[PDB]
């Protein structure tokens, strides 16, 4: 249960410290072949890009060890399993973003070219071992008690019907609110 | 093994969207945003704020719809932002913070449009990547070829862009408004006259249905024009949503020959045939042949029957008798510009051409004017 | 848990009354107010000033029967609060104070007419809540629909709403005045014909109910009438309160014909079928279908024996053939404006929808008109 | 930063399920419907 | 006017009731300059209510239906018709023109018919129209006081000219081309 997850987790963890390798090394090929003139400060702290591709790869870092807490708050029944795929999708998004940075911006066919493909498409393939490890474990995985409900009484049956639809055209109202909350605040990440 | 890029076609009239790799699009749907103009009595329902897509297109009776993309400019961008959620979360279902997306865009469009697409792909979906193409360039993909003068009509814009061993010339790079939108408005135009009024943005559905149905190209406009007015074969008739049972005549081919003389809504430029040649003939004299030898159609407005014979016929008309005239139409043209893109999408050497983020937050909004054609 | 809501349908010609969840109005009565025209003589009994609903109907031999609605609208303000006093503390016999109270109105009524209904339910029953809703949008909740055009025939104003996904369409509303009452005058002024004299209100009692035993709508008025003046098996007799017994023959189907041809008592409108085809041609075209297939019926005057049948043939007649054309008729359509407004009632979402008397007391009778359709 | 992003996420991922059971509710009342509905109301 | 009469508990119903109502419009409606403001005024004063006397005798008293009416020209949706307003067409109907004549075209805004007869519709128009088109851009409204019959003063003057005299669909060309000899020689 909590110890299938550890043993994904410590997996998650090699995986990010080939990450870093790689990127560490993908970085001195850079700046050996004038691809980007890296500077070794850090711009807005961490930020994302500061001293370039490896505060990206401490960032996807960062991200998977909020994954990691976030799996052994479900284990401990703490966390939503809602919660593990946000995060393994952050982690995955954040990987990706690293990926095809370096993708541009590096030689056609460079070995770290390979190394960062091939550590990155780990890390997502792990990632999501991990996390239907943690869902799997998980008590709340499937649960439902709307088999079927009937009412009797003809106002009753009809009062029940429009009472669900309005709960249909609720949550679709959700739906607008909350995606429209997730862009203003993924634009005022950065605001450029 | 990669995570595939997400392409979407997004269109003036339809958008077309899919997965790299792919050879056709998984979600094509009309590029509308629906709001209700009446007032709601039942509780239980008539609750939802606005409709996008197919769901608009089932609901137009109650409905006014708008298309944010008006000549191929983006007018109304938070109408832009609801289609794009609704390709990605509803219509494809997947998270674009994943997958690199590959946008099109019509040649000699406003900068800001381009600008504004980049921030709000980057911004507000937070993509890995993005790319903006010329939507002719990834036409010409589509039909394997390099060399060939596209021309490409969709539903807002109609360009020529002429491409010779994957160089393009933007001196010779034509564009023209009229598209298949004012089409639809020529032909409720031409509707009105034989008494069939068609007003309201739904009416203009149906409408744009009926020339989907039964419009075609004339080879000979005035030959065609006296067949309709002695014989009455040319009629065909229609069923409208409501039952009613119209009956079209030389409207047929009327309404498609705007092509071929803007002159009809009033507008003084040239035919598509003629802005072809001078396109051709803006170029470079050794090149003209070739072109003139792969002349490829694309996009909707050139799925009508019997425009690459009436097309042919003209530039024969024009060209020296010598030259030797090829119109390519393959039957699949409708999807050409996001086929390309597919295949543009899943190159290797493609790979290194994207925006990546890092680009766009060290450069601000105007890299896209400084990684894209 | 929460106080029930009271649903109360004043209509023209019965008082429908009863608790939100209840699947029947729990006192139907009419809604009539009868007033002693003699001169009492005994001390014991005949000192009572005024009688309401089943006691007039009761004792009609000594009263003057009068109607406070007429044409759905109230024109005796004092004797239909009698009216609802009596529904409240002798029928349903509960504290209007404690229970939200859900009204009924016409479409297309006197503005007065709604805010003397809410000032004397703040003011003189003194109701924590209430709301005036659309008879034909209740109707159409009792149905279970949300798409639909509704023909809601009571005794004094019939009419069509048609609406589309919860949405109304006021344009297309049609009213007219038509409806059982004139039915009623209608018939007693043909049995006229056959030498029965019936002049007193209580008389125009005893027509009402002969129409509503014998009447019966004819689905070939033509053919009917052949047959009524050919052969003799139309001829239905009637007992009545005396013992005398009358025989009538084809006034069992020309009194309903009204319906399908005002013309019958001076009207120039068109019959109820004309009507309801005007007010869906009045839709927007896309939404015709939809209608043609819902056509909702309620009300007691839509009670006739074979009224769906010829209202389908009429309307089948036309609208164009390709179009099915389904007449909705449940057997307990009379009651189906109650049984919806108590669906309404019930509804958790509804429980916004209540112009509260803070409301009133802070804006005033015109509050009802910004909460209510 | 990406707490806020990650809130944001958590937010919408559980009204997904809120949504798709609602969905589940409707068509669970759905298949009973012809139950209280007379034959001519199916 | 008829269906917002009703609110006030006057019912026409008939054609004739119809001619009586038509004939209230053309005595009673005018044009608001602007809406919201004079529906502020017709809820709280009574200046705006005036009385009118039907053939039968009876007495009937409108307050805002008077403007309440005539608004419906330039907010169609009053009658469910999803078009814009006529101020909004003639502005669309100037930007579909060429750039170089949206100068005359603006001042020089002709109004003609009875439904033009509205008292103040010349100055809404001009309002609404000076709100939609450049601010630098001058607006003229013509609408002069015999506008009800403007489109018969024109055919006059057109048939008293010698030029027009040869525009003429004769009854001899009509006889060889038929009926359809009308779409070739008139716009
Ligand atoms: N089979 C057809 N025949 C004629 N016109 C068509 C046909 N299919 C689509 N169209 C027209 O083409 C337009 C769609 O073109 P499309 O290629 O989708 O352009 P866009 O790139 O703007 O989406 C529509 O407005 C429609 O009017
Ligand atoms: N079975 C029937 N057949 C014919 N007419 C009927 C029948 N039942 C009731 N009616 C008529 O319907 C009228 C009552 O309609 P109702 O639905 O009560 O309308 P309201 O909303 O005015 O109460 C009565 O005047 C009566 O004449
Ligand atoms: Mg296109
Ligand atoms: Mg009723």
């Amino acid at each position: 249960f909590e110890e299938q997850i550890l043993e994904a987790a410590k997996s998650i963890a090699a995986a990010t410290s080939a990450l870093v390798k790689a990127a560490s090394a993908a970085q001195r090929e850079l700046v050996a072949q004038g691809k980007v003139g890296a500077i070794p400060a850090n711009a807005l702290d961490d930020g994302q890009w500061s001293q370039g591709l490896i505060s990206a790869a401490r960032m996807v870092a960062a991200a998977t060890n909020n994954l990691c807490e976030a799996a052994n708050a479900a284990v401990q029944g703490h966390a939503s399993q809602e919660k593990l795929i946000s995060s393994a999708k952050q982690v995955a998004a954040s990987t990706a973003q690293l990926l095809v940075a370096c993708k541009v911006k590096a030689d056609q066919d460079s070995e770290a070219m390979k190394r960062l493909q091939a550590a990155g498409n780990a890390v997502k393939r792990a990632s999501d071992n991990l996390v239907k490890a943690a869902q799997k474990a998980a008590a709340f995985e499937d649960q439902e008690n709307e088999t079927v409900v009937v009412k009797e009484k003809m106002v009753g049956g009809i009062a029940q019907i429009i009472a669900a639809q309005e709960e249909m055209l609720r949550k679709e109202r959700e739906l607008e609110e909350a995606r429209k909350k997730l862009a203003q605040i993924r634009q005022q990440q950065y605001k450029f | 093994d990669e995570t595939t890029a997400l392409v979407c076609d997004n269109g003036s009239g339809l958008v077309k969207a899919g997965f790299a790799g792919d050879d056709a699009p998984r979600a094509v749907f009309p590029s509308i945003v629906g709001r209700p103009r009446h007032q709601g009595v039942m509780v239980g329902m008539g609750q939802k704020d606005s409709y996008v897509g197919d769901e608009a297109q089932s609901k137009r009776g109650i409905l006014t719809l708008k298309y944010p993309i008006e000549h191929g400019i983006i007018t109304n961008w938070d109408d832009m932002e609801k289609i794009w959620h609704h390709t990605f979360y509803n219509e494809l279902r997947v998270a674009p913070e994943e997958h690199p997306t590959l946008l099109t865009e019509a040649p000699l469009n406003p900068k800001a449009n381009r600008e504004k697409m980049t921030q709000i792909m980057f911004e507000t979906f937070n993509v890995p990547a993005m790319y903006v193409a010329i939507q002719a360039v990834l036409s010409l993909y589509a039909s394997g070829r390099t060399t060939g003068i596209v021309l490409d009509s969709g539903d807002g814009v109609t360009h020529n862009v002429p491409i010779y061993e994957g160089y393009a010339l933007p001196h010779a790079i034509m564009r023209l408004d009229l598209a298949g939108r004012d089409l639809t408005d020529y032909l409720m135009k031409i509707l009105t006259e034989r008494g069939y009024s068609f007003v309201t943005t739904a009416e203009r559905e149906i409408v744009r249905d009926i020339k989907e149905k039964l419009c075609y190209v004339a080879l000979d406009f005035e030959n065609e024009m006296a067949t309709a007015a002695s014989s009455s074969s040319l009629e065909k008739s229609y069923e409208l949503p409501d039952g009613q049972v119209i009956t079209i005549g030389n409207e047929r081919f009327r309404c498609p020959e705007t092509l071929f003389q803007p002159s009809f809504i009033g507008m003084e430029s040239a035919g598509i045939h003629e802005t072809t040649y001078n396109s051709i003939m803006k170029c470079d004299i050794d090149i003209r042949k070739d072109l003139y030898a792969n002349n490829v159609m694309s996009g909707g407005t050139t799925m009508y029957p019997g425009i690459a014979d009436r097309m042919q016929k003209e530039i024969t008309a024009l060209a020296p008798s010598t030259m030797k005239i090829k119109i390519i139409a393959p039957p699949e043209r409708k999807y050409s510009v996001w086929i390309g893109g597919s295949i543009l999408a899943s190159l290797s050497t493609f790979q290194q051409m994207w925006i990546t983020k890092q680009e766009y937050d060290e450069a601000g909004p105007s890299i896209v004017h400084r990684k894209c054609f």
